[PDB]
């Protein structure tokens, strides 16, 4: 049974020829009797052996590459994922109902690529690069691969520039950097899309104020969301004007599993154009836990062995090689940046899930949104004891850095006291005082939705709480007391604080002057 | 001569040879590929086919692509030419500074040092961290585990360990970045360019650190073998040069994680929670090479990421036995604001032995752990009763243990750029007496918060001075401070006039540098002869 006599059979040992000269002149008249049942043989083209659930097993296709775009004869595209010895496993970029057994598969010659450039700036796109907004094809745009390797050690530099988000809980406690990956994680309906959206709106508000090179081009990747939500987001971004700087990559729930798998890579490739051409990009991978689910389906139907919660083994590499493309390049590469905001939905606050722990270990910071802080009025529901950022200093406003340390410390003073709120002994009027300031700080940190704040009006508002100026009011009207503060302090303070970056010693003087000049309605 | 690619599934390539198969762990080159793709033979499939893991991405591989055998495992440059260089998993320079001029390229695969060449001496590696040097003291020539979840301070602690030990060590250090962020690898590289550990240009030979990097963007084959590359650089520095080596490995967990991502594609049915069946033996074959022989010495510091703060997860639980010292970092300690967030109880070392470090150091460490365990047992009844009835023996052991908890914290030199407070180096006899004083009761008159984020015991009794001066302020509030405009300050409108006005372009620069190529509306395919044709309109 071993290969040595099996190779000896290649040498002829027939010793008689009373069938060979009989059937060799009988074979070709027999085969010609069935030539309309024969399909033509295939070598460099392909032919579908089996199709089902979005996977085509393709016979032939001798010279395909791994990860290569293929195109079926019915027009629907594909992607040669696992190249096995007798067939190619092709995932279908679309509905696989137009694929039959025996359909011809054509190799396109290209690894999968999307159109990148300034022409995508303003369009609503699918996960493969085609525009779905009904405004014609993509013009002033060029094709680029979706599997670019992330820039290495010598290509990067240290993250210094802020990229404020307009959410003062974020910009005060979890300060983002301009090339930093920050994970927004929480349960369902806890305000993660709200934080990413307010970040995009604040980049629209800041892009009409900075000189042409600190301008931030947002890219929103909607993975697995329904199409009504994406249309509502396009209506929001057009009615506020944020669509002039925003690209939207939309692989919805009706799309195929490889389209939702590939849409964060399409959005990252569209956002890497601004990173590589010296501009600054912002990429939001909304529902990265749905891209992992689409990848799980795509790999389970390719009959790869499942792992934790039936995910692939390489589902860490899926998000690591995606998120590591968010970098801040060196000056010889342009100095451009790309900052990622991946979103993970947890189940009942279980942070110890597989995809959640993987993306926590990948990204720099964390933004935790608890559903018990959400229903206590704290909006955004930032879990201040769990939301971490790697940069801390040297990535936020220098004015905010002087003020938010006394916020970070005193919220920690508030949290270690409030676990003794069943008795109320009010020890030496000190444990009473620190909660009576921390409740003011948590009520200060609340804000509305789709209304981001400039950073100067945030660091004035935390200046009015880390100092005095609000100890005279109840905790029920600080969301109106800070409106009284920003509305009645003279707006020439904000211009000086924006142009300086920190509070000059002539500016904290005038700021302490004008925070008693205002009439706050807190009684 | 050569073999051909038979099957590509993910990062695992099956290569078929016609006679003279390569050995297991041999290196195979793929030619015709765009980048240099190195495959390492994992197993023999059986019908003249080997199964391999790739060191770079397998996107682009064709079934039938020519794969040539090297006849040897992955060989990397080792020696003095690698000092101050950044290497790949396969030994290429990725610092973009010429080639690596090092002689005697070594295989990354060898067996462990055998039993007779094992050193038994135990000298304390003083680090300057008064929770490390007191409770779980490190051993020079020993293996150190930095456990802890995501965000608790493993990389900051290993940065401070580099900045304390590796600058005043004399011998060479090796950093092995195994599956971590490329940003912090660039941060380490920059911070050792400035501090003089790495030098560039003609004075390259005066460097004391070799970087080997296998970060998170790499495929799981390149993260599974980069620890062997850093380890064989350290093994050349230990065996041949005879030196005493430092081997900092950031996240040795990613070694087991990278071996887990390929093990289902290697044909192995999964083990417990989702790791490979070969978890303990792969970790043992890696870690037993990191030893102190009779030839030289390797002092290894290893960060171990525990998944979701679970110490019972099998990938750190396997790591626990291979270590001399163990510095478990806890999230609940960092939630108190205490940094470094070392668990004072759960951290363990072989040096905590009265026959090794002395019966003063050992007894004061056991006393600190005793009073901290007593306070941890009292933390239940404090939250139900209120710490008012405990009759001055359990009310004193709360205050003493709280002063000890604040006194275990320490400002780091590498943490000045996100805390502001300057870093402190606290020596061993200088922390034993400082903890013995707060243990015996020499510092009950001091305030409790005065112990927080200081250095020696000659800093808590100065923070008490500054705290009692600063509460001696905030006393009077009539006038004469900055807010009255008469001192030196202009009007609010005149400070506006000091602003330089910036330009605004409103065209964003998107029409002058872009090569706007044309993309076809129709789709373009390749026919049987390889020629480029449009898609044939017949479904
Ligand atoms: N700052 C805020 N103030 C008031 N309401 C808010 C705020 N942020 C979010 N919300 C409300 O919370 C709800 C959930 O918001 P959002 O869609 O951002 O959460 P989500 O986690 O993305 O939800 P899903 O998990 O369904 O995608 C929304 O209806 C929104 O109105
Ligand atoms: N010694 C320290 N002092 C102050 N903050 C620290 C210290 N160590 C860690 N941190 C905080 O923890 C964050 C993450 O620490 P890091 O070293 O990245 O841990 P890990 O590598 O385990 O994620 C840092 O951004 C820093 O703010
Ligand atoms: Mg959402
Ligand atoms: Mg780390």
């Amino acid at each position: 049974a071993d290969a040595k006599a099996l190779d000896e059979l290649r040498k002829p040992k027939f010793s008689s020829k009373y069938l060979i000269q009989h059937v060799s002149q009988k074979l070709i008249p027999a085969v010609k009797e069935w030539e309309k049942s024969y399909q033509p043989p295939v070598i460099h083209l392909g032919r579908v052996l089996s199709v089902g659930d979005g996977i085509a097993r393709v016979y032939g296709l001798k010279s395909v590459q791994a990860g290569e775009l293929v195109c079926f004869d019915s027009g629907v595209k594909g992607m040669a994922l696992n190249l096995q010895a007798d067939h190619v496993g092709v995932v279908v970029f679309g509905n696989d109902s137009v694929i039959h057994q025996g359909d011809l598969v054509y190799r396109t010659g290209q690894i999968v690529n999307v159109p990148i450039g300034p022409g995508t700036l303003g369009r609503v796109t699918d996960g493969l690069g085609q525009p779905i907004d009904g405004k014609g094809p993509l013009t002033n745009v060029r094709s680029s691969l979706v599997e670019v390797k992330a820039p290495g050690i010598i290509a990067r530099q240290s993250v210094r520039e802020p990229l404020f988000t307009g959410v003062k809980a974020v910009d005060a406690l979890v300060p983002i950097g301009r090339g930093q990956r920050e994970l927004i994680i929480g349960d369902r309906q806890t305000g993660k899309t709200a934080v990413a959206i307010d970040a995009i709106i604040h980049q629209k508000n800041c892009n009409e104020q900075v000189p042409k090179a600190q301008r931030v081009y947002c890219v929103y990747v909607a993975v697995g969301q329904k199409r009504s939500t994406v249309a509502q987001l396009v209506k929001l971004f057009t009615q506020t004007g944020a669509m002039r700087y925003t690209i939207m990559v939309s692989a919805t729930a009706s799309d195929a599993a490889p389209l939702q798998f590939l849409a964060p890579y399409s959005g990252c490739a569209m956002a890497e154009y601004f990173r590589d051409t010296g501009k600054h990009g912002l990429i939001i991978y909304d529902d990265l836990s749905k891209q992992s689910v689409a990848y799980r389906q795509m790999s389970l139907l390719l009959r790869r062995p499942p792992g934790r919660e039936a995910f692939p083994g390489d589902v860490f590499y899926l998000h690591s090689r995606l998120l590591e493309r968010a970098a801040k390049l060196s000056k010889e590469l342009g100095g451009g940046s790309l900052t990622a905001f991946p979103v993970i939905e947890t189940q009942a606050g279980d942070v110890s899930a597989y995809i959640a722990t993987n993306v926590i270990s990948i990204t720099d910071g964390q933004i935790f949104l608890e559903t018990e802080l959400f229903y206590k009025g704290i909006r955004p529901a930032l879990n201040v004891g769990l939301s971490v950022s790697r940069v801390g200093s040297a990535a936020q406003f220098p004015g905010m850095k002087q003020v938010a340390g006394t916020l970070k410390l005193e919220l920690a003073q508030y949290r270690e006291v409030a676990a003794f709120a069943q008795f109320g002994s009010d020890l030496d009027a000190a444990t009473q005082y620190v909660l009576e300031r921390g409740a003011r700080l948590t009520e200060m940190l609340k804000q509305k939705q789709f209304a981001p704040i400039p950073i100067e009006r945030q660091t004035v508002a935390v200046y009015a709480a880390t100092k005095g100026f609000l100890d005279k009011v109840r905790v029920q009207d600080i969301v109106a007391a800070e409106e009284a503060v920003i509305s009645q302090v003279n707006p020439a303070v904000f211009k000086i604080l924006k142009a300086n970056g920190k509070i000059t010693p002539a500016l904290d003087a005038h700021l302490k002057a004008e925070l008693r000049k205002v009439k706050l309605p807190g009684a | 001569d050569a073999g051909y690619v038979s099957q590509v599934i993910g990062p695992v390539v099956d290569v078929r040879f016609d006679g003279e198969l390569p050995s297991i762990l041999s290196s195979l080159e793929v030619e015709g590929h765009s980048v240099r793709l190195v495959l390492e033979v994992a197993q023999h499939m059986g019908d003249n086919t080997v199964r391999c893991i790739a060191m770079d991405s397998t996107d682009g591989l064709v079934r039938g692509q020519k794969v040539v055998d090297t006849g040897s495992p992955i060989k990397v440059p080792v020696g003095r030419g690698t000092l101050g260089r950044i290497m790949n998993v396969i030994g290429e320079p990725v610092d973009e500074q010429g080639p690596i001029d090092a002689a005697d390229i070594w295989s990354i695969h060898r067996e462990a040092p055998e039993f007779t060449e094992q050193s038994t001496e135990q000298e304390i590696l003083v680090t300057g961290i008064k929770v490390v040097d007191l409770l779980a003291p490190y051993q020079r020539g020993g293996k150190i585990g930095l456990f802890g979840g995501a965000g608790v301070g493993k990389t900051v602690l290993i940065m401070e360990l580099i900045n304390n030990v590796a600058k005043a060590h004399g011998g060479f250090s090796v950093f092995a970045g195994v599956g971590e962020r490329t940003r912090e690898g660039n941060d380490l590289y920059r911070e050792m360019i400035e501090s003089g550990v790495i030098k560039l240009g003609a004075e390259r030979g005066n460097s004391k650190c070799t970087l080997v990097y296998g970060q998170m963007n790499e495929p799981p084959g390149a993260r599974a073998r980069v620890a062997l590359t850093g380890l064989t650089v350290a093994e050349y520095f230990r065996d041949i040069e005879g030196q005493d080596v430092l081997l900092f490995v950031d996240n040795i967990f990613r070694f087991t994680q990278a071996n887990s991502e390929v093990s289902a594609l290697l044909g192995r049915i999964p083990s417990a929670v989702g790791y490979q069946p070969t978890l303990a033996t792969d970790l043992g074959g890696l870690q037993e090479r990191i030893t102190t022989t009779t030839k030289g010495s390797i002092t290894s510091v290893q960060a171990v990421y525990v998944p979701a703060d679970d110490l019972t997860d099998p990938a750190p639980a396997t790591t626990f036995a291979h270590l001399d010292a163990t510095t478990v970092l806890s999230r609940s300690i960092a939630e108190l604001g205490i940094y470094p967030a070392v668990d004072p109880l759960d951290s363990t070392s072989r040096m905590l032995n009265p026959n090794v470090i002395g019966a003063e150091h050992y007894n004061v460490a056991r006393g600190v752990q005793k009073v901290l365990q007593d306070y941890k047992n009292l933390q239940d009844i404090i939250a139900i009763l209120g710490m008012d009835e405990l009759s001055e023996e359990d009310k004193l052991t709360v205050a003493r243990a709280r002063k000890i908890q604040r006194f275990l914290s320490q400002p780091f030199q590498v943490a000045e750029v996100f805390t502001g407070t300057p870093g402190k180096y606290v020596d061993l006899a200088d922390t034993i007496s400082g903890f013995q004083g707060v243990l015996t009761g020499k510092y009950d008159d001091l305030p409790e918060m005065a112990f927080y984020m200081v250095g020696d015991i000659k800093e808590v009794k100065e923070k008490a001075d500054k705290m009692a001066k600063d509460i001696a302020s905030r006393k009077e509030a009539d006038n004469k401070k900055v807010s009255e405009e008469l001192k030196d300050i202009p009007s609010l409108d005149k400070l506006v006039s000091e602003i330089k006005e910036v330009v605004i372009e409103e065209d964003d620069g998107l029409e002058e540098d872009f090569k706007a190529e044309a993309l076809s509306s129709e789709t373009v395919v390749l026919n049987e002869e390889g020629k480029s044709v449009p898609l044939p309109k017949k479904n």
